[PDB]
RNA sequence: AGGUUGACCUCGGAUCAGGUAGGAGGACCCGCUGAACUUAAGCAUAUCAAUAAGCGGAGGAAAAGAAACCAACAGGGAUUGCCCUAGUAACGGCGAGUGAAGCGGCAACAGCUCAAAUUUGAAAGCUGGCUUCGGCCCGCGUUGUAAUUUGGAGAGGAUGCUUUGGGCGAGGCUCCUUCUGAGUUCCCUGGAACGGGACGCCACAGAGGGUGAGAGCCCCGUAUAGUUGGAAGCCAAGCCUGUGUAAAGCUCCUUCGACGAGUCGAGUAGUUUGGGAAUGCUGCUCAAAAUGGGAGGUAAAUUUCUUCUAAAGCUAAAUACCGGCCAGAGACCGAUAGCGCACAAGUAGAGUGAUCGAAAGAUGAAAAGCACUUUGAAAAGAGGGUUAAAUAGCACGUGAAAUUGUUGAAAGGGAAGCGCUUGUGACCAGACUUGCGCCCGGCGGAUCAUCCGGUGUUCUCACCGGUGCACUCCGCCGGGCUCAGGCCAG
RNA sequence: CGGGACCGAGGACCGCGCUCUGCAAGGAUGCUGGCGUAAUGGUCACCAGCGACCCGUCUUGAAACACGGACCAAGGAGUCAAGGUUUUGCGCGAGUGUUUGGGUGUAAAACCCGCACGCGUAAUGAAAGUGAACGUAGGUGAGAGCUUCGGCGCAUCAUCGAC
RNA sequence: CCCACCCAUACCCCGCCCUCAGGGUAGAAACGAUGCCCUGAGGAGUAGGCGGCCGUGGAGGUCAGUGACGAAGCCUAGGGCGUGAGCCCGGGUCGAACGGCCUCUAGUGCAGAUCUUGGUGGUAGUAGCAAAUACUUCAAUGAGAACUUGAAGGACCGAAGUGGGGAAAGGUUCCAUGUGAACAGCGGUUGGACAUGGGUUAGUCGAUCCUAAGCCAUAGGGAAGUUCCGUUUCAAAGGGGCAC
RNA sequence: AAACUUUCAACAACGGAUCUCUUGGUUCUGGCAUCGAUGAAGAACGCAGCGAAAUGCGAUAAGUAAUGUGAAUUGCAGAAUUCCGUGAAUCAUCGAAUCUUUGAACGCACAUUGCGCCCGCCGGUAUUCCGGCGGGCAUGCCUGUUCGAGCGUCAU
């Protein structure tokens, strides 16, 4: 149960915020879990997804397919995975939109900022566990 | 809104040979022009008897009658048939009213939800807690859009003494669905008789059951009411020797033979 | 007898904000207490007797202590509002009893007062010493210095030998005679003046 | 030089140096001005109403406010607001109606500044300009700028004690920032599990939302203590220091003790009020006083008494809020509803103009929005495809009725429709299918009766373990017999 | 003593009786046949015999006149507040009413608190004012109920007294 | 005057429904006692009064309720229950929620209101598409030509024009190219329609300047004020020249 | 017999009811005090590679600077991002800026892109002519400065 007066449990306000969120908020909204190996390596459960990550689809009709993230259509709240496509009528290839909560990240596209994100998440989790323990 | 249906300029076209005498929107060049207005029978018009905020929403109830009802609900909570008739799963409960030792709840003993849930399963409220857990359903109607999405049954109410048991048991029991908590000195009829139905299943602490008498002695202007009936066992009264020895002989049977 | 002949619907005040306003008042009181700590949240008030014959049986709290009460209690009028005492320059002490009661009230407050120095490193002789500065305090002068006996006791036991004899002729007759004398005060004065004038004329 | 040379006063100029006002908003607030519909049978008193419209002026509140008060008491003691007083006192054609205040309980509390005095042993005061920031100038001002005093007093005396200025500051609070628990385990349905079943886990978090269908553990968030980094304020335990040049308080007193004028008040007129004998405001005429003046709700004279101290001024809080900004909610409405507006809505459109003012939401999880062939000038059609579904094709969820087309059945010699009752044709729901009980025969087993031990109970009834050794129990399979069985009839 | 029609309510026994091994006596059984399915039964359409004005409104006593109605969907009209009054249920009871406010809270809820106040406990008079027991709270006639069978007498009514 | 016969919701007998009335029913083997058993009588109804039930949106409780193995809604010459309002089931369609019971609550029940909004009929392939004299031939274009084009003919306006240009008003309608639908009350390849582009060149033409009828500032006076009057005034309302 | 009219049924039409949905209304509660001559509210006209509107913005024009985040935007086109970074984005924040013609609206006017005046700077052969650019010029009132007027009162 929510306690804080700044927290609203209004369904109307929640849906308005979700479907009118700006791009930086949508980046946080399209987060994906890490694989078990990455979770034990980094002590991180979930991260915002980005182009160049390698994912495994665990839900839907394209389950167990693997590939790299080729596009993050934040306007459609969807990601595109290479070779997870379908055929149009005309015989051309069109990407299939996958929600990032239906995939699991198996390889991270790493740079300095991503390492900073992972490090500060790990440090916060350890600090919280130490304080509550 | 008090201005609803009245933000229009409209006049009746008068008695004539063609149309009804409802006021009609003046002007031209739009669909609204010439259409009916202001009537409760008109589209985009004012409703009949518009609702006002000075309707009587709140009900003043005598404090003596509130105390009477709370005492009756507390007495009904100690009757095991009424708990079953209200729908609580109490077949494995060892005793009604159920009193748990305050050493099992005081301080931080059940500050964790797992510990509180384990205590409920140990004392026998587990089937009622599981009944609430399995009862969750989606509500039928517009209440889903209006912030009331789900319905579930009521579980046990844990009554505690804040002075002797503390208040961390509240945090411990809070996340379990259907389980409510209440201090012994602020008992609530809405919890003691949910939906106006008597027989709420209550788990008492020993401190709360020891403080209840002082709670009812400290209520100014109220005494526990005297009943109009001394002996509620009607069968015992009717079939006692004192009444039966003075009766007339029966003038018939439960079934009467047809004469002609 | 319904007074709904004006446009009454424009001036209907509902009170849905009653619990919210109680919450706001309690938050303001808690903020005021936190700002004033360790002083009490209110000022000391004197005991006064209500006016008119309906209410002169009962005492209550007044606005502030009089200047003569402060003088008889030894509290200067510039110091008094700085140590939580309300001052009323309009009220006078027409009788000794109210004056004495309020002077005793001020003396009890002054005896229970703990006065911290303006500079901690330089205490003065009128200031409370640090080893008396620690004691249990009250933060509600309306409670700790309330009206203890608003009314006189309605019941009292005396010995049968100490029963008063009563006014001669009876209480009812005494009331009738007092009313009659009040109605005839001027007639008797005029008659006495006329008799004196006649005696002076024909002495 | 005196027909000159100056000082002032008043009045002007300047794109002079520096400032300020206007308009918007106006829910709430302070004033002004001011109706009628209505209600009184009608209707000029009245009521609606000291309201709407109109006009001027503020703020986050405004306004009011530290008694020329209430009272008549054993007296209360600035203002505001709530409850009560109280539908009361009172006012009112031909009566419809109108209608306060003191006390009392409570919310909140906070007190003060001038004018009237000679600093007169020293205009001690101040705007502006220039500054080397030390000050120096141009002025204002004695037709009075400071200090001192404001009625609670004060001024002068007497008297002996008390009082004060700066600088640090531990720590705390307010606001943005980093970070937070647990299954995408197995089986079934499904296009997709977020459904069903199983096995777990978290919970100070089972609020809310998203994700291909009802998700605490997939994702955002949610709970609680905290934990990173930054800024600006406020409060504050304490601690260093200067001390009396000066200012300040208390106590007593012979004496002194200024206190607001075309104002108060009166008459009259209009308006207003419960104050149509007792109200307020404004205009005109008259026009004060010094223990004086005002008030003391019936006019006047005389004698008292009680209360304040007008005609100058400031001030937080408790109170209001259909405007604005931010936020949280609801036994509210669910696209003819709810705001006129859920949509490029105060839009399109109309009117010279003031103004008036709509209609209009929903493919699908995903466009996967139909490749390719064929017929047509094309729109399109047909194949063939996509989809879980095109019985979802950008006329798009569902798809009612009026009304229409086709197919099938039927009726019809100047209305049909309806009630009762047969018949014909078409089309249907039930009921029934066998059960129970005996007598034989064949199987398959010993949860037959009695007794013993334990346990439970309603305390005399049961269950469980041993005992049966098959003329006793329990099912099954073949016969035979009795009874009861559906519809219409004699 | 025949002939015919319609009907079979009830569901152990009990009763009244009689022509008394039993019965026609407080309500139908016995025997038999065909069929066991659209055969009985039902629905719809139509024909046939008989029956049958178009609804609502208005008016008066009534008709008639008059008014509204092309058809369908959705919308569409005795509500809310304040104040009285009578009746029902409930709590307490010579008292009663927490909710203006305060305390408290899991926070518009629930729980708790009390000063004042309202109404009631006294009326009457314009007012000043005064202010309810002769008596087991009276006599008499009724009166449910109780009774020790002598009476005692509720509510209420009637009538004479008292304050 | 006589005999028989016909039939009303009337009268008689019987069944069933409801209402009213009168009885029975506990040392309970005992009951939706708000029940059951026995007996009798009665049955029209406007204004009006009272009771009980049915249905709709929402709220508390409860049914360990139903549901993608198909909720709600809709259609149904298919059935069952109820005197009835209604309730329940089968079949078809469909796609995400919903219902029973006891209480609580209301913007809660339609045939009418010349009712409101929207949609749709008969009339009806009907009235009509008849002022301004009038069209015809060949060829081309095109799927298609009375109302497109070229040529060939015939006519009309008849200089107060059916001509050549402007003022007001409009605002791109102008020009070229292309064009499905819609519009051009018939057609359409055409169009002032639709689509994409292009086009308006000034010392001398106008505006700009002048004043007319008239309007508005200023000084100043009114007005509670928005503002009214005032335009030469009861205004210190400014130009030039010269200077050892 | 058909046709026609009417009735009943199935399917197809017409139409948009019903059901479910809801980034919207409505009502209540809590918090806050902040428009403008330093030019507001309002109006007009413009600005994107490809927009008419809505939205955003002002010739620095779907935006600039700064801070933060950390890889998009997306209908098409075209470019990315040294990804181990002075850095994508129709991102967030927002303290620095830009802010056309107007409008209380201010040189005078405005039914005119009309007519001026003052002071600078630049260019064109230029002491004279022409052009461009920059800064200014409303009213009432206050304080002050300075220049004045009047036998209004005086001194000399």
């Amino acid at each position: 149960m929510k306690v804080r007066p700044t927290v609203s449990s209004s369904r109307r306000k929640a849906r308005k915020a979700h479907f009118s969120a700006p791009s930086s908020v949508r980046r946080v909204i399209m987060s994906a879990p890490l694989s078990k190996e990455l979770r034990e390596k980094y002590n991180v459960r979930s991260i915002p997804i980005r182009k160049g990550d390698e994912v495994q689809i665990v839900r839907g009709a394209h389950k167990d397919k693997e590939g790299k993230v080729t596009s993050v259509y934040r306007l459609k709240y969807v990601i595109h995975v290479e070779r997870v496509t379908r055929e149009k009528a005309t015989g051309q290839t069109v990407p299939i939109g996958i929600h990032p909560s239906n995939v699991v990240i198996t390889k991270l596209h790493l740079d300095k900022d991503r390492e900073n994100i992972l490090a500060r998440i790990k440090a916060g989790r350890e600090q919280v566990a130490k304080a509550k323990g | 809104s008090e201005k609803a249906g009245h933000q229009t300029s409209a006049e009746s076209w008068g008695t004539g040979r063609a149309v009804a005498r409802i006021p009609r929107v003046s002007g031209g060049g739009t669909h609204r022009a010439g259409q009916g207005a202001f009537g409760n029978m008109c589209r985009s018009g004012r409703m009949f008897a518009p609702t006002k905020i000075w309707r009587k929403w709140h009900v003043k109830i005598n404090q003596g009658q509130k105390r009477f009802a709370t005492a009756s609900a507390l007495a009904a909570s100690a009757v095991a048939p009424l708990l079953m008739a209200r729908g609580h799963q109490v077949s494995t409960v060892p005793e009604v009213p159920l009193v748990v030792d305050s050493a099992a709840v005081a301080g931080d003993a059940v500050a964790k939800t797992a510990a509180a849930y384990k205590l409920l399963k140990a004392i026998g409220a587990g089937p009622d807690v599981e009944k609430v857990k399995k009862s969750k359903k989606l509500r039928a109607g517009k209440g889903k859009m209006r912030g009331r999405r789900h319905r579930q049954r009521r579980g046990p109410l844990i009554v505690y003494s804040p002075e002797h048991d503390g208040k961390e048991l509240v945090k411990g029991f809070r996340n379990i669905p259907g389980v409510e908590t209440c201090p012994v000195d602020a008992l609530n009829l809405l919890q003691l008789a949910p939906g106006g139905h008597l027989g709420r299943f209550i788990v008492w602490t020993s401190a709360a059951i020891k403080q209840l008498d002082a709670v009812y002695e400290s209520k100014k202007g109220f005494f526990l009411p005297a009943n109009i009936v001394s002996q509620a066992d009607l069968s015992r009264l009717i079939n006692s020797t004192e009444i039966q020895s003075v009766l007339r002989a029966p003038k018939g049977e439960a079934r009467t033979k047809r004469a002609c | 007898n319904n007074h709904f002949r004006k446009h009454w619907q424009r001036r209907v005040r509902c009170h849905f904000d009653q619990p919210g306003k109680k919450v706001t008042r309690r938050l303001a009181r808690r903020a005021k207490a936190a700002a004033l700590a360790p002083r009490p949240v209110d000022k000391l008030r004197p005991i006064v007797r209500c006016p008119t014959v309906k209410y002169n049986r009962r005492t209550r709290l007044g606005r502030g202590f009089t200047l003569e009460e402060l003088k008889a209690a030894g509290i200067p009028r510039l110091l008094a509002p700085t140590i939580g005492i309300a001052v009323d320059h309009r009220r006078k002490n027409l009788s000794e009893e109210s004056l004495a009661a309020n002077v005793q009230r001020l003396k009890d407050y002054k005896a229970r007062l703990i006065l911290f120095p303006r500079k901690s490193n330089k205490p003065k002789k009128a200031d409370t010493p640090k080893d008396q500065q620690t004691a249990e305090t009250t933060t509600s002068l309306r409670t700790s210095f309330g009206v203890e006996q608003p009314l006189a006791p309605g019941f009292t036991e005396i010995s049968k030998s100490e029963i008063p004899a009563g006014i001669e002729g009876g209480a009812y007759r005494a009331l009738r005679k007092a009313r009659s004398d009040a109605r005839l005060v001027g007639v008797r004065e005029k008659r006495a003046k006329e008799k004196a004038e006649a005696e002076a004329n024909k002495k």
